C-alpha cells in the first residue's frame, strides 16, 4: 500500500479502470465453458516442486527383515522408476489436487505380461492413497471393482 | 534364416569323446 | 586340471557343429 | 564386399609402399627385417676400433637390395622423392605458400606464432634463435612417422578414386624441393634437418588432417547416398567450403585459426533459430530444468512465437560485428600474401542466417551442422610463445558510490558464508593439527608442485615434481617455521611459471606454487572441495541452499556426454524457455584486489574464526591464513618465465661498455647476447637496426602479478563464486529496472560461464533491446565486460560445457587429435595404448565419424606401434638372442618386427587386441570368438581371421617387470606423520604389534605400510624407468624363446576369479518375439552400425546400470580420500575371505581402523557387508572392460529392465553368476542387433540328462572352492552358498 | 507353446532359500525333444473328447 | 550385408518425414 | 568412558544371523565429535540432579 | 566327487 | 573366542593411547 | 473433403500431460488408393438412396 501513504495523500484524485470484487458468475455463465475454467485454473494457480522419497531405512529394518525368505513386497522394493511411470505419479498428484474434476483409470500396455506381485501391492495401497466416499471420488467404479478383486 | 543355439562346451567335449572315440 | 579346448582342433569340426544345431532347429 | 579383405590388402600395400622388396604376406604373423644405421659406427671408427667393410654395405644393399643376414633380407626405407611416384598438379595454394615465405630481415622477437620465415644457407645468430624457437614451437609430438600417414593417404585416395588437396600441395612440393627433413623413428620428438622452410611440418602435417576430413565426408555421403549437403533449401558442396578453408588458412595458419573459428560456432548456434515454422522433438522431464529424467517421443512442427523478435537491433549488431569480423580475418590474409580469394560460400550462407530453417531430422542439415564444427581441428594443439607483463595497477576500477564493487564484495563473502555453513551440514570438517599432516595429499587436482625434489638411486641423481614424492620427501619442511615466514617478494626468492598445451586454443600458462602456501588454501578450502563435487541439486532461485547452484565436480561424473547433458535437449525443444549464456572477455585479469580478494579473505577469516582454538603447530589460523593469502606471499608476487629480448645491432654492443655486459645468474638463451640491465639496453634499441638481440641478466624482467592464480587449491571454486555474486546482481537489476518482464526460472553457473533459464513475457521489439542494454549495463557496472558478439541469447538453441543442443537434438562437434599429442607419450605397454586409443576412436565415431575409416586407421596403426621399440637384440636360425659378442661383425644392424593388421581382431588373453570387426563397442573375447565362430552368417567376416590367431607374437610391456635392484638413497621420514590415530596407536605400544600380525591383514599391517607405500611410489616414478627399459630386453628375449603358438581357452582364469567364460557352461537358446517399434534418441547422426543399436535397444532411461560386489567396494572407497591411490578392493575382498564370516560390524570397524581406513566409510562399508551377509559367495569378478566406453552407457543394457526384459536364468546361480550371465546376454544381444537377426528373448537352459548335470555339479564345486586354496587359505564350509551347492543341481 | 509369467515361481516355488521339495528340484528343468514330442501329443489326445 | 541393415534406418527417415 | 564387553552383543543382540531389526542395526555404530560431547551432557546433567 | 558334509570332517583338521 | 582375544587388547590399546 | 477438428478427440490440460482417445491407433493410419475410392464409393451411395 506504498501508493496511498506519501505527503500529499490528501489533495489527490484516484482513478481506477478496474474493481476487484469481480462477480463470479459472469465467468460461469458462458455456455460449456468448464473445461477452459480448469485448464485457466491449472495454467494460473499450479505450483512446481521435487518428488521426495522416504527414509532407506523403513524397507531396511521391516519388509526386507527376514533375508531368507522373498515376498511380493521385497521383490518389488528394489526397483526404480523408468520416467513413464514418473508420469504417470503426476498424472496421479493431479487427479488428487482436483477433487471430483479429474478422476483416474487403469490401462494395460499393448504386448505387456501381467505381473501378480505389482497386482496385489496395488490394491492394497490403492485403498489407502484414493478417496470414494460418499461426497466425492478419484477413480472410476471399475478401478474400484479391480482394485477389491486386486 | 536364423542363427542356431550356442552349444555350451561339454557338448563340444562330447563331440570330442564321438570323434576320438 | 579341468576341461580345456583347442581352437584348432575345432577348426575342422564345425560340420557336425552345424549338422547338430540344423537338428536341434 | 567383407571389410576384412580390403583393409587387409589396402594395408599390405602401403607396407609394400613403405619397405620395397619387402616380403610381408597376409597369413605371417610377423615379418621381420634389418636396418642398417652407423651413428656408432664413425664413434667406434674414431676411438681407434677397426671394421671391416667401411659403407661398401649401403653401395650395394641400394642397387642389388639383397644383402642376406642369416637369411633375413635387409631393406631400405623410401625416401621422400618417390613416395607419391612423382606427380604433380600445379596446386594455386603451392605458389600461395611459397609467396608467404619471408625473409629473416622482418623477425618479430615477442610473436605469438611465428610466420614462414626461409632458411638461409649462411648461418647467423637469428636463425639459430629460429630454430631455436622452432625446435620446440614448430614440432610435431605424435607416435606415428608422417611417412606412413602420407603412403596411407596416397593409397587410400588411390582406392577412393578422389584426390585430397593436401596431397597435392604436397606432391608439388617434394616434386621439387625433395626431402623436407628427418624423423627419428625410435624418437619421434628428434624431429631436425629442416630444408626450405621452418614452418614444413606442421604444415605437412596440416596438410594430412585435412585429407582426412576430406576423406570423411565423402565416406559418410556414401553412407546416406545423397549427392550434396543441404543448407534450408540450397544445394551446397562441403568439400568447397573445406579446400576454401585451407587455401584462406594456408600462410600463418595458427593466429587466424584460433582469431577466425568462433564466428562458426556463433552461426552453427544461430541457424534457423527464426524460421517460421520450426521442427522440434518431442521431451518430457521433471519440474526442475536441471532434472535428467528425460524421454523423447515424436517430431513435430509448429509456428514459432518469436518470429518477430529477431528484427532488433541486438541480432543486427550481432550479425554486423560478425560479418566485419570475417572481413578483417579475410583483408590480413590477402595482405600477407599476394592473393585475392575470399570466402564466398560463407557469406552467402551468412546473410540469411536467422530466416533459413533448420531440420534435425534430415541428415543432410545435421552432417553440415556437425561439420562445421569439426572444420578446426587441422591444426595442432595451439603451441604458442608466452612473455611476461606487469598487472598495471592504474586501469582497475576504484569502488565509488556510482559502482556496485562493494555490494559484489559483500555478496561474494556472506555467499562464502553460507558455503561453509552448508560444507559443515554435511559433517565435514576442517582437519585438525595431526590431520593436516596426515592429509595434505588432499590437495586439488588443479594445483602444481613449484619445488622439485631429488631422487638418488644405486650414484644417479634424478629430479622430479609430482605431488606424492614431493610431499613424501619435504612435507616436514613445508610447516617448519623457517621457510613459512620468508615472502616472494624479493629477486632472491620469486615463483617460476609453466605452460601446458590445450587441443584448440592457445597454450595455457599455470602457476606453480609452492606447497607452503597452498597447505594453508588447503585448510580452508579443502571442505569446499568435498562438497560442491555432489550432483543432482536443485537450481531454483527461491531455493535457499547454493549446493546444486555450482556445477563445479559435476564433470563427466556419469561418464557418458549424451546423459549428463539431457538437461539442454529438454530445454532446447521448448517453446516457453528463452535461455541465456554470458561469458566474459580477460575475466581472469579482473579478479582484481578491489571486486575480489579482500572480500573473499575477510569472509575466510570470519568463518576460521569459530575454529580458531585448534593450534596448527603453535600458530593461530588468522596468521595461518596470513601465510596462505597476504601481501609479498600470494599479492604482489614477482614471477618468473621467458626472459625479453631487445632488438639491437652487433655494432651498438661493440660500442657498450664492459660492466654492462656483466652476465648475473640469470639464464640466457644460447641464440641472445647478454647484457647487465634493462635501463643500458634502453640505450642503443632500435627499430631499424635489425642485427642481433639483447636480454638482461640482472633480473629485472620478469613480471609482478597481483591477480587471481590458476595455481591455487581452490581456483575454480573462487571463479565460480564470484560468477554467482554478479548472477545474484544482474538479477537484482534486471527485476528492478523492469518489473515482470522477465523471470528467471534457474541459474547455473561453471568455471567462467554462467547459464541462465528464464520466461520472456513479451514479443515487442524495443523491450528486448533495452533489457539487453541493462545486462550489459550492469555486467559494465560490475568491474567486468562481457562481449556482445559471443555473448548468447536465444530461444531453441542451448550450449554449455562444449556440449551444443538445437530443437531437441545433440549436434557433436569432433576435436580429438589423431594425428598429434599434447605431450610426449612413452608407450611402456602397447597393448594398454592401443586400448586408449580405441575407446578414443569409439567416442569419435560416437560423434559421427566413418565407421569403416575408422577401422582403417586402427588396422593402420595396429602394426607400427610396436615396431623400432626393439634394439639390442638379434634372431639368427628363429632363435633371439642378445647383440652379437665382442666380435663386433655385424655391429651395425638393428632388427625391426611389424605385426599383422588383422591383431587387431584377436582378443586380449592372447597377444592380441579386443575390437570387434562388425562393430567397435563390442569387445572380442575368446567365448566371443567361439559364438562367432559358431554363427553362419559372420563367416565371410570370420574367414581371414579364421587362419591367424594362434600366430601372434607377445607384445612388450615393461611395468609388469620388477627386480630386487631397486635401492634408492633417498629415504622416509613421512610415514609416520601421514598415520593415523589407529595405526599409531599400534606402532607406539612395545610388543602387541606381534599379537596383531597373527591377522590376515598382511603387507597393510602397521610398519609394512610404510614399505608399500615406498614401493608403490618407487614404481609409480618415471626416475628409474629407463633402468629397467634397459633391462627389460632379457626378459624379452626369454618371454619370446618360450613363446607357444597354442591356444587353450582355459574357462577359469584363476583359483578366486571369474570371467564371462563361465557363462558357456550352459547351453543358449533363443526364442519368443519381442516388440518390433524403434525407439527415439537425439544422436540423429551416427554411423549404421551405431545406429541400428540404438533403434532396437533405447536410451538408457534408469540411471541405476547395475552394479557388481567390488565396483560396489571401490565406490564406497572413493569417500575415502588419502588411501584411494592405495588401497584396492580385492585387498578388501581378499581380508574379509580371510577373516571368516560370523564376525560382527563393529569387529569389522575396528579391523579398518587398522587398515587406515576412515571410521565413517569403515561403518558405510562394513554395514553394506552385514547386510550383503546372507548371498554373499567368495567370487571375484573380472570383466575385460566391457560395456564401459562412451556409446554403451547411452544404451539401456547391463540394467535390471534388460535383465527383466531379455535373459531368463535358472534361480541355484548366485549373484556374480548372473552378472557374468548378464554381462554375456548383453555382449549377445548387442551383436545380434548389429548384424540385423530378429530380436528374441535368449533363455539359459539345462536338460534333464543325468550326465550334464553331473558335469555341470562338479563344475560348479570345483569353482567355488579349489583343490588348491582349500589347502592354504582355509575356508570355512559354513557359508550358506556351499552348503546350498550340495543339492543345488541334483 | 508358450510360458507363464517367471514370477509366479519366484515368489512361490523358491520363497525360501534354505529348503527344497518335490517342485523345487524340477522348476527349472527344460525338455528334450521326445518330451517336448510327449506335450504335443497330449494337447492332441485333449483336442478330441472320448 | 551392409544394405539390409541400411534398409530400416532408410525407412525411419520416410517415417520421420 | 569404559565400554561393556563386546560379548553381551555376540550372544543376544546378534544371536540370529537371518534376522534384523530396530537395535541390530545400529549396535555397529560409533559416534561422531559432537555426539560425545552430548554424552558428556547428559552425564553432567545426572551429576547435578535438579 | 565330494559332498559338503565331508568338507567340515576334513577341514576340522 | 580367538577373535575377541585380540579386539579387547587393541581397544584397550587404543583408549591407553588417545 | 473437411477432416474433422484435433481437439475433439484429446485435450491436453498442460504441457506434459494429455487424455488419448480409444481409436488413437486408427487415427494415424493414412489411406492408399484402393480405400479412398471405397470411399468416394460409399459417398456416391449415401447421396443416391435407393
Amino acid at each position: 500500500q506504498e501508493v496511498l501513504t506519501d505527503f500529499r495523500r490528501q489533495d489527490t484524485i484516484w482513478v481506477l479502470a478496474l474493481q476487484l470484487p469481480v462477480n463470479p458468475q459472469v465467468v460461469w455463465d458462458v455456455p460449456r465453458s468448464s473445461i477452459a475454467n480448469l485448464i485457466m485454473n491449472i495454467a494460473t494457480c499450479l505450483p512446481t516442486g521435487e518428488y521426495i522419497a522416504p527414509n532407506p531405512r523403513i524397507s531396511s529394518i521391516t519388509l526386507t527383515q527376514r533375508i531368507t525368505t522373498t515376498g511380493p513386497f521385497a521383490i518389488l522394493t528394489g526397483s526404480t522408476p523408468t520416467a513413464q511411470q514418473l508420469n504417470d505419479v503426476r498424472k496421479i498428484y493431479l487427479a488428487l489436487m482436483f477433487p471430483g474434476q479429474i478422476i483416474l483409470d487403469l490401462k494395460i500396455d499393448p504386448g505387456e505380461r501381467m505381473d501378480p506381485a505389482v497386482r496385489m501391492v496395488a490394491g492394497v495401497v490403492g485403498h489407502l492413497l484414493f478417496t470414494a466416499g460418499g461426497r466425492f471420488t478419484n477413480l472410476t467404479q471399475n478401478m474400484a471393482r479391480q482394485l477389491d478383486i486386486a | 534364416s536364423d542363427s542356431g543355439p550356442l552349444l555350451s562346451v561339454f557338448a563340444l567335449q562330447e563331440i570330442m569323446q564321438k570323434v576320438r572315440q | 586340471s579341468g576341461p580345456l579346448l583347442s581352437v584348432f582342433a575345432l577348426q575342422e569340426i564345425m560340420q557336425k557343429v552345424r549338422q547338430v544345431q540344423a537338428d536341434y532347429m | 564386399v567383407a571389410i576384412t579383405v580390403q583393409g587387409a590388402q589396402l594395408i599390405k600395400r602401403v607396407v609394400e609402399r613403405f619397405y620395397p622388396g619387402i616380403a610381408f604376406n597376409i597369413n605371417e604373423g610377423a615379418c621381420y627385417i634389418y636396418k642398417f644405421s652407423d651413428h656408432i659406427r664413425r664413434i667406434r671408427m674414431k676411438h681407434g676400433t677397426k671394421y671391416r667393410r667401411q659403407a661398401e654395405e649401403i653401395i650395394r644393399n641400394i642397387s642389388l637390395r639383397k644383402e642376406r643376414l642369416y637369411g633375413i633380407p635387409v631393406l631400405d626405407e623410401v625416401e621422400w622423392k618417390y613416395v607419391f611416384d612423382g606427380q604433380t598438379f600445379q596446386s594455386y595454394a603451392f605458389e600461395v605458400y611459397v609467396n608467404s615465405i619471408l625473409p629473416w630481415s622482418e623477425l618479430d622477437p615477442e610473436e605469438e606464432f611465428l610466420r614462414n620465415y626461409r632458411v638461409s644457407r649462411e648461418m647467423t645468430e637469428v636463425e639459430k634463435f629460429i630454430e631455436f624457437r622452432a625446435k620446440n614451437e614448430m614440432q610435431i609430438y605424435g607416435d606415428i612417422p608422417i611417412k606412413v600417414w602420407c603412403c596411407f593417404i596416397n593409397e587410400l585416395s588411390a582406392e577412393l578414386k578422389h584426390v585430397p588437396l593436401g596431397m597435392q600441395v604436397m606432391a608439388d612440393f617434394v616434386n621439387r624441393f625433395d626431402s623436407p627433413f628427418h624423423q627419428g623413428n625410435r624418437d619421434l620428438s628428434n624431429l631436425e634437418d629442416f630444408q626450405v622452410a621452418y614452418t614444413t611440418p606442421l604444415l605437412f602435417e596440416m596438410c594430412c588432417m585435412e585429407s582426412i576430413l576430406e576423406f570423411n565426408i565423402k565416406m559418410r555421403m556414401r553412407e546416406e547416398e545423397i549427392s550434396a549437403l543441404e543448407f534450408g533449401d540450397m544445394k551446397v558442396d562441403p568439400v568447397g567450403l573445406l579446400r576454401e578453408f585451407f587455401i584462406l588458412c594456408l600462410p600463418h595458419p595458427k593466429k587466424i585459426n584460433n582469431v577466425l573459428r568462433a564466428p562458426y560456432s556463433w552461426f552453427v548456434k544461430m541457424w534457423g533459430v527464426g524460421a517460421d515454422p520450426i521442427v522440434v522433438l518431442q521431451s518430457t522431464a521433471g519440474d526442475d530444468r536441471n532434472s535428467k529424467d528425460v524421454f523423447y517421443d515424436k517430431f513435430r512442427t509448429e509456428p514459432n512465437r518469436y518470429k518477430a523478435l529477431f528484427r532488433s537491433s541486438f541480432y543486427n549488431e550481432s550479425r554486423r560485428m560478425n560479418e566485419e569480423k570475417i572481413l578483417e580475418a579475410v583483408k590480413y590474409s590477402q595482405k600477407l600474401g599476394s592473393h585475392d580469394r575470399r570466402l564466398p560460400l560463407f557469406e552467402k550462407m551468412l546473410k540469411t542466417v536467422y530466416t533459413t530453417p533448420f531440420y534435425p531430422h534430415k541428415s543432410s542439415n545435421m552432417i553440415l551442422a556437425s561439420f562445421l564444427l569439426s572444420i578446426q581441428t587441422i591444426t595442432g594443439y595451439g603451441r604458442a610463445w608466452v612473455k611476461n607483463v606487469s598487472t598495471e595497477f592504474d586501469k582497475q576500477l576504484k569502488p565509488n558510490p556510482s559502482n556496485l564493487v562493494q555490494d559484489v564484495s559483500d555478496l561474494t563473502r556472506e555467499f562464502f558464508k553460507q558455503a561453509y555453513v552448508e560444507a559443515k551440514e554435511r559433517r565435514e570438517e576442517i582437519v585438525k593439527p595431526e590431520d593436516l599432516y596426515t592429509s595434505m595429499l588432499r590437495l586439488a587436482r588443479n594445483t602444481s608442485s613449484g619445488f622439485s625434489t631429488e631422487i638418488y638411486v644405486k650414484l644417479i641423481k634424478i629430479n622430479s615434481r609430482i605431488k606424492a614424492l614431493v610431499i613424501f620427501t619435504k612435507g616436514h619442511t613445508v610447516f617448519t617455521d623457517e621457510e613459512l615466514h620468508k615472502k616472494y617478494n624479493s629477486v632472491e626468492l620469486y615463483q617460476t611459471k609453466g605452460s601446458r598445451d590445450v587441443p584448440i586454443k592457445a597454450t595455457r600458462t599455470i602457476y606453480s606454487i609452492n606447497l607452503s602456501v597452498l597447505v594453508p588454501q588447503l585448510i580452508v578450502t579443502l571442505p569446499l572441495n568435498e562438497y560442491f563435487s555432489r550432483v543432482g541439486g536443485i537450481t531454483s532461485p527461491d531455493y535457499k541452499k547454493i549446493g546444486g547452484k555450482v556445477i563445479v565436480g559435476d564433470l563427466e561424473a556419469t561418464g557418458s556426454r549424451v546423459m549428463d547433458a539431457a538437461d539442454c535437449f529438454r530445454n532446447s525443444a521448448d517453446r516457453d524457455i528463452f535461455t541465456i549464456a554470458i561469458d566474459y572477455s580477460e575475466y581472469d585479469t579482473h579478479l582484481t584486489r578491489h571486486n575480489f580478494r579482500t572480500g573473499m579473505l575477510q569472509g575466510i577469516r570470519e568463518a576460521m574464526a569459530p575454529y580458531r582454538d585448534l593450534r596448527y603447530e603453535g600458530y593461530t589460523l588468522e596468521q595461518i591464513i596470513d601465510f596462505g593469502y597476504g601481501e609479498g606471499r600470494v599479492a604482489n608476487t614477482l614471477w618468473n618465465g621467458k626472459r625479453r629480448l631487445f632488438k639491437t645491432t652487433f655494432d651498438a654492443y661493440i660500442r657498450l661498455d664492459e660492466s654492462e655486459r656483466d652476465k648475473g645468474s640469470f639464464k640466457v638463451p644460447k641464440g641472445v647476447l647478454p647484457v647487465s640491465s634493462v635501463d643500458v639496453a634502453n640505450r642503443i634499441a632500435v627499430d631499424k637496426g635489425f642485427d642481433t638481440l639483447i636480454a638482461a641478466t640482472d633480473g629485472s624482467d620478469l613480471a609482478l602479478i597481483d591477480t587471481h592464480l590458476s595455481g591455487e587449491n581452490s581456483t575454480l571454486i573462487a571463479n565460480s563464486m564470484h560468477n554467482m555474486a554478479i548472477g545474484t546482481l544482474m538479477q537484482r537489476e534486471v527485476g528492478r529496472e523492469q518489473p515482470g518482464v522477465l523471470t528467471f526460472l534457474s541459474e547455473q553457473y561453471v568455471g567462467d560461464d554462467t547459464l541462465f533459464y528464464t520466461k520472456l513475457h513479451t514479443t515487442d521489439t524495443k523491450v528486448f533491446d533495452k533489457v539487453a542494454a541493462s545486462i550489459f549495463d550492469t555486467v559494465a557496472k560490475c568491474g567486468h565486460e562481457a562481449s556482445p558478439s559471443k555473448t548468447m541469447m536465444t530461444p531453441y538453441s542451448v550450449e554449455k560445457t562444449q556440449t551444443h543442443a538445437k530443437q531437441g537434438c545433440y549436434v557433436p562437434q569432433d576435436r580429438m587429435m589423431i594425428i598429434s599429442s599434447e605431450r610426449r607419450k612413452d608407450i611402456e605397454d602397447v597393448q594398454g595404448y592401443v586400448r586408449s586409443q580405441v575407446q578414443t576412436m569409439i567416442t569419435k565415431v560416437s560423434r559421427g565419424f566413418c565407421h569403416d575409416l575408422a577401422q582403417l586407421i586402427l588396422m593402420l596403426k595396429t602394426t607400427f606401434i610396436g615396431a623400432w621399440k626393439m634394439k639390442r637384440t638379434i634372431k639368427e636360425d628363429a632363435m633371439y638372442r642378445d647383440r652379437k659378442f665382442d666380435s663386433n661383425d655385424e655391429d651395425g644392424f638393428t632388427l625391426i618386427q611389424i605385426r599383422n593388421p588383422l591383431a587387431l581382431y584377436v582378443p586380449i588373453g592372447w597377444n592380441g587386441y579386443g575390437a570387434h570387426p562388425a562393430a567397435l563397442n563390442i569387445v572380442m573375447t575368446e567365448e566371443m570368438y567361439v559364438d562367432s565362430i559358431m554363427i553362419s552368417k559372420l563367416d565371410e567376416i570370420m574367414a581371414p581371421i579364421r587362419r591367424i590367431v594362434h600366430d601372434i607374437p607377445p607384445c612388450w610391456n615393461e611395468t609388469q617387470g620388477d627386480k630386487r635392484g631397486l635401492i634408492s638413497a633417498t629415504k622416509m621420514s613421512f610415514f609416520s606423520k601421514m598415520a593415523r590415530p589407529a595405526v599409531q596407536a599400534a606402532l607406539s605400544d612395545p610388543q602387541i604389534i606381534n599379537l596383531v600380525e597373527e591377522l590376515p591383514l598382511g603387507e597393510f599391517s602397521p610398519g609394512r605400510i610404510s614399505r608399500t607405500m615406498m614401493h608403490s611410489a618407487l614404481l609409480k616414478e618415471s626416475s628409474a624407468r629407463t633402468l629397467l627399459s634397459s633391462g627389460y630386453e632379457l626378459e624379452y628375449q626369454k618371454a619370446l624363446n618360450s613363446w607357444i603358438t597354442q591356444v587353450s581357452m582355459r574357462l577359469g582364469e584363476e583359483s578366486g576369479v571369474i570371467s564371462t567364460s563361465y557363462a558357456k557352461l550352459f547351453d543358449v537358446y533363443f526364442e519368443g518375439e519381442l516388440d518390433g517399434a524403434p525407439h527415439m534418441f537425439p544422436d540423429q547422426n551416427l554411423s549404421p552400425q551405431f545406429y541400428i543399436q540404438k533403434m532396437m535397444i533405447g536410451p538408457r532411461v534408469s540411471s541405476r546400470v547395475r552394479n557388481s560386489y567390488v565396483d560396489r567396494i571401490d565406490v564406497i572407497l572413493r569417500k575415502d580420500v588419502v588411501m584411494r591411490g592405495f588401497i584396492t578392493a580385492n585387498t578388501i575382498l581378499n581380508v574379509i575371505e580371510k577373516l571368516g564370516t560370523n564376525h560382527s560390524v563393529g569387529d569389522l570397524v575396528t579391523v579398518f581402523t587398522l587398515m587406515n581406513i576412515e571410521t565413517r566409510v569403515a561403518e558405510e562399508l562394513a554395514e553394506y557387508m552385514t547386510s550383503e551377509k546372507i548371498r554373499f559367495d567368495a567370487l571375484k569378478l573380472l570383466k575385460k572392460g566391457i560395456a564401459g566406453d562412451e556409446f554403451t552407457m547411452s544404451l539401456n543394457v547391463a540394467t535390471q529392465d534388460f535383465i527383466d526384459t531379455y535373459l531368463a536364468y535358472p534361480y541355484q546361480l548366485t549373484k556374480t553368476e548372473v552378472d557374468a550371465i548378464s554381462l554375456y546376454c548383453t555382449q549377445m544381444i548387442m551383436l545380434r542387433a548389429a548384424l540385423g537377426l530378429p530380436k528374441k528373448k535368449m533363455k539359459i537352459v539345462v536338460t534333464d540328462d543325468a550326465k550334464k548335470r553331473y558335469k555341470i555339479r562338479l563344475q560348479r564345486f570345483r569353482t567355488h572352492v579349489p583343490k588348491i586354496k582349500v589347502l592354504k587359505k582355509l575356508i570355512d564350509p559354513n557359508r550358506m552358498t556351499v552348503r546350498n551347492l550340495e543339492n543345488q543341481f541334483v
